[PDB]
């Protein structure tokens, strides 16, 4: 998430942040429902109104709706009480995004963004770049435990597969910022440059690493200016469980084979089947049902978007009723202790046990406390001391 | 029939000095005062 990430920030950066055409307005553009009316209220204002005021432009009913919006919006820090004038940082440079102060761009960002996608599946035409294999690796998809001649897939890169197209970008983007601090640049100039993409010398370093995933375009090997592209902005299913998909990249086969099963190939058309144990072979590894729904809702054909709900309802628990097949025996660790003819010691042990925070089950009958081993060292001093 | 005339020839020499937006759309002043007007406690 974009705001999770501006949250836990401080205010020192924040204010050199607001450029005029970049970030002012991306920020702006992610507010929940009501915190972009209120921007746009006070966007005229100087003088400061009062702080009881924006509590009652809402009716009494959707009241929860304005303490988490304002939480969302002091959060970012873009007014204060002041005694709620803006910032006159970003409200001057919001002012200014109100008019104030080719194929080829497209065929090339998909074919450069599939090869990265196929370093995380077995291929021989992986993406041949070493400094994108330690990328990877700290970021916490590709795991080694070992020099290797291939690297392997965690379970969170099988997850990381199955996410949207923006939606893995930017879950791409946040571990390329968060390890920037110490090994590239500012934190301040990296992120509103994505943000201007999006509508100095260290800077041209970073543009060679969009060169490799595909959002810029060079074309004449490092000249001045750049190209944006479309990655750079931000099937069937049936009753029988059969599903039809029309594509034929050999990247989104593959994603189809990690919890369906292939019976046949023509040209242009691939048909697979969700069956039990198809499923449950791609759960083991964790590729979690909720992923799964998810994966076949933004990729559905045109005729699938009709006036039925996409998805139907048949296939879309029954992939979550095999999930749960799995949820049977939750195995959880604990010690126990017994054997006590006492009929106030069990009482009283309950006053020793609850607050730490490590009893898992409570029993009312022959009252079994039940400990984790991380707990259990302290617990049996307190039984002998008294 | 006198004043249809010129008030057409006056809105046609107004159309060609043209868009500004910065601040000759509204005055802190007046939006200040427009506050008071759409709270509960106005008109």
């Amino acid at each position: 998430n974009l705001q999770e990430f501006l949250g836990g920030l401080s205010p020192g950066v924040l204010d050199r942040l607001y450029g005029h055409p970049a970030t002012c307005l991306a920020v702006f553009r992610e507010l929940p429902s009501l915190a972009k009316n209120w921007v746009m209220r006070m966007l005229f204002l100087e003088q400061p109104l009062p702080q009881a005021a924006v509590a009652l432009w809402v009716k009494k009913e959707f009241s929860k709706a304005q303490e988490e919006s304002t939480g969302l919006l002091s959060g970012l820090r873009i007014w204060h009480t002041q005694l709620l004038i803006l910032n006159p940082i970003f409200r001057q440079n919001l002012r200014i995004a109100l008019l104030g102060g080719v194929p080829s761009l497209d065929k090339y960002a998909e074919e450069r963004w599939e090869v990265v996608l196929h370093f995380m599946v077995g291929s021989p035409s992986a993406a041949v770049s070493q400094d994108l294999a330690q990328l990877l690796s700290q970021a916490g998809l590709m795991k080694s435990t070992e020099p290797g001649e291939p690297p392997c897939i965690t379970s969170a890169g099988f997850q990381f597969l199955l996410l949207d197209t923006p939606a893995q970008l930017w879950y791409f983007m946040l571990q390329y910022l968060q390890t920037a601090q110490s090994r590239g640049m500012d934190l301040v100039e990296i992120l509103s440059f994505l943000f201007q993409l999006s509508f100095s010398d260290s800077l041209l370093n970073f543009l060679q690493h969009l060169r490799e995933f595909g959002l810029v375009f060079q074309r004449k090997r490092k000249s001045r200016r750049y190209y944006p592209t479309r990655l750079a902005i931000n099937i069937v299913v049936e009753t029988n469980y059969r599903l039809y998909a029309y594509t034929e990249s050999e990247l989104q086969i593959a994603l189809i084979a990690l919890f369906s099963e292939m019976l046949y190939r023509f040209p242009n058309m691939v048909v697979a089947q969700v069956t039990r144990e198809s499923v449950q072979q791609a759960i083991a590894s964790g590729i979690t049902a909720q992923q799964i729904i998810h994966f076949l809702r933004t990729r559905a054909h045109p005729v699938m978007l009709k006036q039925t709900p996409v998805l139907p309802p048949t296939i879309t628990d029954q992939i979550r009723l095999w999930e749960l097949e799995r949820d049977r025996l939750r195995f959880t660790e604990g010690v126990l202790y017994n054997q006590f003819l006492s009929q106030v010691d069990f009482e009283l042990l309950l006053a020793h046990a609850r607050e730490l925070g490590v009893l898992v089950f409570e029993n009312s009958a022959k009252r079994l406390m039940v400990v984790t081993p991380a707990g259990h060292s302290d617990v049996k001093r307190f039984w002998k001391r008294q | 029939s006198q004043d249809i005339i010129n008030s057409f020839q006056s809105i046609r020499q107004e159309m060609e000095a043209y868009t500004p937006k910065l601040t000759q759309v509204l005055s802190s002043s007046a939006a200040s005062s427009t506050i008071t007007a759409l709270s509960p406690g106005g008109a």
